[PDB]
């Protein structure tokens, strides 16, 4: 059994986002498929059922029309459609292994939850994406660092000395800004010896961006 | 009905441990409770199935059991290596859904404390020429965590939208917080002495970093 | 020839349950299994008479 899937690209509020992950090693045509989501700091919550045979799929109590689902038998892979996203949409989704079959609703509790593996992971934004238009840090044993703002979306690898340096390079977790924006910070720590002697530069490559700023750091004048 | 948990669970190994879920009598007893576990930065995991099954793939350590309005999960002992979450699911005709309970940590049981050392990062001039001034102080070399970090212009705190960021656990058995403040040129330099301050649940240290060098 | 439905929990014996599962008190409603593996004698017969 398998869940391998990608990842879900960030969306708008007012938009829609498309989730599938892939079957394989079994038939597509007994197990009905569930799909929730890991709410953080809380539990989970439950739309419906998704069966391949049939249209027969149902819906739950507090999920009317948000979700749609559509089948397919060629891929067996199903298709999500979601609609109105919102900010309590803040969850990675999983595609639920359901064991057995299951119609009318009186044998639901009888089946259990099977397989999880490689979820999706998506977060209805403020802003979809946006170039990095970062400055140097200045430094205050000494430490230094650089810091990135104007990003989107989380996250961002900062490597120092062309990635030769890895002791005490910790990813220190962002903040939710108001206006959207993120912040993760990279230390290093240096003897007090050498603070404006020898050249420190650190790199910061964006995924969606495609652009790479090699920016150095330098004492405040 | 929503199923409740509680937000944690203090077990220090060695010793046999239980997590209940109260319920109702229309979504536990006459319906099974099904117990999942999920790994930090993984999938989740069922635990056990029907409330007296055992899935194939872990060995006879754990047990569950339900008894009326509540189930519970014996963890007959506690190894310090794993430590995860347990969800609390169940079935109820009235929502006609799976609905999810609450979650609970379970942690081992003390050290002694560490000394936190802040630093103190001002812009260069850079940033200033963008018109735009911003503040970063952090705090690490702490343990434990949940630490609270507040700015100090040395003579009155200034709130404008002040921010915290959650502490996070490292691999050298350590923990980290950082701060962000952002301002505008103009009143960034009204004052010439900044600091942050931290709470170490009874240590207390300033950064006097002079915005000059 | 009368056809029932129900949903409450049978009672075996004088143990009180209202929504409990107890040892006396069982679900009157038990499914079944139907897979390949199974033989000719645990297979679904659509029965209709």
């Amino acid at each position: 059994v398998q869940l391998v899937q990608s990842g879900a690209e960030v969306k708008k509020p007012g938009a829609s986002v498309k989730v599938s992950c892939k079957a394989s090693g079994y038939i597509f045509s007994d197990y009905n498929i569930h799909w929730v989501r890991q709410a953080p700091g809380q539990g989970l919550e439950w739309m419906g059922w998704i069966s391949p045979d049939s249209d027969d799929t149902n819906y739950a109590q507090s999920f009317q029309g948000r979700v749609t689902m559509t089948r397919d038998t060629s891929i067996t892979t199903v298709y999500m459609e979601l609609s109105s996203l919102r900010s309590d949409d803040t969850a990675v989704y999983f595609c639920a292994r359901s064991v057995g079959y299951c119609s009318l609703n009186s044998c639901q509790r009888w089946m259990w939850f099977d397989t999880w593996g490689q979820g999706a992971l998506v977060t209805v934004s403020s802003a979809s994406t946006k170039g990095p238009s970062v400055f140097p840090l200045a430094p205050s044993t000494a430490a230094l660092g650089c810091l990135v703002k104007d990003y989107f979306p989380e996250p961002v690898t900062v490597s120092w000395n062309s990635g030769a340096l890895t002791s005490g390079v910790h990813t220190f977790p962002a903040v939710l800004q108001s206006s959207g924006l993120y912040s993760l910070s990279s230390v290093v720590t240096v003897p007090s010896s050498s603070l404006g002697t020898q050249t420190y530069i650190c790199n910061v490559n964006h995924k969606p961006s495609n652009t790479k700023v090699d920016k150095k750091v330098e004492p405040k004048s | 009905p929503v199923l409740t948990q509680p937000p944690s669970a203090s077990g220090p190994p060695g010793q046999s441990v239980s997590i209940s879920c109260s319920g109702s009598r229309s979504n536990i007893g006459t319906n099974f409770v099904y117990w999942y576990q999920q790994l930090p930065g993984a999938a989740p995991k069922l635990l056990i199935y029907k409330n007296d099954q055992r899935p194939s793939g872990v060995p006879e350590r754990f047990f569950g059991s339900k008894s009326g309005t509540s189930a519970s999960l014996a963890i007959s002992g506690l190894r310090s290596e794993d430590e995860v979450d347990y969800y609390c699911a169940a079935w109820d005709d009235s929502l006609s859904g799976h609905v999810f309970g609450a979650g609970t940590k379970v942690t081992v049981l003390g050290q002694p404390k560490a000394a936190p050392s802040v630093t103190l990062f001002p812009p260069s001039s850079e940033e200033l020429q963008a018109n735009k001034a911003t503040l970063v102080c952090l705090i690490s070399d702490f343990y434990p965590g949940a630490v609270t970090v507040a700015w100090k212009a040395d003579s009155s705190p200034v709130k404008a939208g002040v921010e915290t960021t959650t502490p996070s656990k490292q691999s050298n058995n350590k923990y980290a917080a950082s701060s962000y403040l952002s301002l505008t040129p103009e009143q960034w330099k009204s004052h010439r002495s900044y600091s942050c301050q931290v709470t170490h649940e009874g240590s207390t240290v300033e950064k006097t970093v002079a915005p000059t060098e | 020839f009368e056809r029932d439905i129900s949903t409450e929990i049978y009672q075996a014996g004088n143990k009180p349950c209202n929504g409990v599962a107890g040892f006396n008190c069982y679900f009157p409603l038990r499914s079944y299994g139907f897979r390949p593996t199974y033989g000719v004698g645990h297979q679904p017969y659509r029965v209709v008479v």
